[PDB]
């Protein structure tokens, strides 16, 4: 349920995010792991130390995924189909964690694009990330 | 509700570089905008019909001052959040009837605003510190 | 929204609820008001004393609405589309309250029809009520 | 948590009317069935492929007994849950990394199973009492540190 305005805010903000995708992805994960240590257990095979190459490569894939959701904002479910199956059947990630990652991304955005991160932008992104999180956990319902 | 001295510093420093009163008003406003149902407890404040309106509502900014002030108190007593907020807890519980889940939301709003003001200074490690603080404050309020 | 096995369980269980709809509706609300008093704030105009004709009447309407969703299960939103505005824009009910009411109804069903309340039937009703709840709160997310 | 000598007598009397072990086993079982992601914490329990396999799983049942035993401890110390579960709180957070929201979910499973077992005896008032208990246990388990 995204209004036309909210949708443009997501597209506009995405344009800027895509030019700093790699750093935004890495910072988001660092915030997640540090603020919510429980999330680290999903990456036992990962080098989660600062500047890590795995983390950096992974953070890039995550933001790219968010980008696909932007490109397919009208059918996020279809776009992220493969990922929802992976996170539910294979990774079995606790739904609460998606809310935690969403919060951390919002923090990264607010700190990186203060001028663009208004209340409305915030509401639009929270709503968008809620749909992305809902789609990724749909396999539990 | 423990904090490494290294962290104790971060929270002490960073909370200084920011304008507390603005944080509270903006955190409350974001709460009302991002979670429209929380508006139900503020019919008095007047016009909350839109974001810009909400963010510019005098009564909303004024209340944020008190919320941020209280938050600040618990910030000076991160070891006794229990009693510090005890009075407020029963006020939000028995009198205002606010579902405890909401306290956690405002805490997230505060965290986001801090990142909004401090920018690059609000680093991951710094956020973790404040999250623990925020988590503690909400816990006390619900407890 | 629901698979055939879930649909089958919802319908057969509803067959039983229908004959006791009024008492189930009333029992659910009373369990809710007592275990989660915060919810009472939404009914200041109500005489919340047991046996209340006002409370019982409201209970009948809630269960009636659940039944309407059961009847046209292939399109739950279309059967409850009306109730959305009321709860979301008018009543501004905190979404957490829907989990609470759903939980209370599950307790009522478990207590009333123990033989039918298997783990599978529980899973199906939980998913069904969650679908009903999203529709009623859809004007939020 | 704080319950009147009335609620405490009710909780006490009703609790004595159920097979605690079955309540714990069925509550855990329902948790695994209704919120499938919780299965991630019990890989060593074996076959959890279907609601049927879960509810009849011996390890699930065996573990439910341990859960309910600790739950029973709480029923015997409602004036001091924080302390009673401090050790379990540490295990689930520091060692198991279980998001505390799940403590609330299992608490809800127990309340539902109590209703399932007690029928008419699990009155709206009785549920309210047990609700305070289960909320107390969940909070005690989520309490950071002690
Ligand atoms: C906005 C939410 C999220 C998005 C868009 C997202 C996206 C992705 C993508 C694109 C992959 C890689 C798929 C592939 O290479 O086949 C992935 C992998 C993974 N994700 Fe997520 N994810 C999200 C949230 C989460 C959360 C909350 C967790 C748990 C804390 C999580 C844990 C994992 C794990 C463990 C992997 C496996 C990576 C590996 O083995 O290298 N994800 N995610
Ligand atoms: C970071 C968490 C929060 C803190 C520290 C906090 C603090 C306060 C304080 C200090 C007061 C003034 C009471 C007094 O001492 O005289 C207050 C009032 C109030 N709070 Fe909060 N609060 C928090 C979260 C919330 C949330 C989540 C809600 C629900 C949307 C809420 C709703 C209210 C209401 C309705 C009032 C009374 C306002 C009036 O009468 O105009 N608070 N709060
Ligand atoms: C499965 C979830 C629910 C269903 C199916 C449901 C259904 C209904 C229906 C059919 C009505 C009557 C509409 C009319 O008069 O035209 C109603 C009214 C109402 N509902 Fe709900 N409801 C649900 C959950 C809730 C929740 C969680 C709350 C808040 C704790 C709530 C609060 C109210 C209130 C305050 C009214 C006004 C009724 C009056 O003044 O008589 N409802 N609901
Ligand atoms: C009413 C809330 C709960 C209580 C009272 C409780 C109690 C216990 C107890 C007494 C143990 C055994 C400790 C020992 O003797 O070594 C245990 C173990 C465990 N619990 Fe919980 N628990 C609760 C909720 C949860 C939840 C929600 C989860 C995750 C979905 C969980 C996951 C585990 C795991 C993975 C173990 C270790 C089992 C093993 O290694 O085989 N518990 N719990």
């Amino acid at each position: 349920s995204l209004t036309k305005t909210e949708r443009t805010i997501i597209v506009s903000m995405w344009a800027k995010i895509s030019t700093q995708a790699d750093t935004i992805g890495t910072e988001t994960l660092e915030r997640l792991f540090l603020s919510h240590p429980q999330t680290k257990t999903y990456f036992p095979h990962f080098d989660l130390h600062p500047g890590s190459a795995q983390l950096r490569a992974h953070g890039s894939k995550v933001v790219a995924a968010v980008g696909d959701a932007v490109k397919s904002i009208d059918d996020i479910g279809g776009a992220l189909s493969k990922l929802s199956e992976l996170h539910a059947y294979i990774l079995r990630v606790d739904p609460v964690n998606f809310k935690l990652l969403s919060h951390c991304l919002l923090v990264t955005l607010a700190a990186r694009f203060p001028a663009d991160f208004t209340a409305e932008a915030h509401a639009a992104w929270d709503k968008f990330l809620s749909v992305v999180s809902s789609v990724l956990t749909e396999k539990y319902r | 509700v423990h904090l490494t001295d290294a962290e104790k510093a971060a929270v002490s420093g960073l909370w200084g570089k920011v304008n507390a009163d603005e944080v509270g008003g903006e955190a409350l406003g974001r709460l009302l905008v991002v979670y429209p149902w929380t508006q139900r407890y503020f019919d008095s404040f007047g016009d909350l019909s839109s974001a810009s309106a909400i963010m510019g509502n005098a009564k909303v900014k004024a209340h944020g001052k008190k919320v941020i002030t209280a938050f600040n108190d618990g910030l000076n007593h991160l070891d006794s959040l229990k009693g510090t907020f005890a009075s407020l807890s029963e006020l939000h519980c028995d009198k205002l009837h606010v579902d405890p889940e909401n306290f956690r939301l405002l805490g997230n709003m505060i965290v986001i605003v801090l990142g909004h003001h401090l920018g690059k200074d609000f680093t991951p490690a710094a956020q973790a510190a404040f999250q623990k603080v925020v988590a503690g404050v909400a816990a006390a309020l619900a407890h």
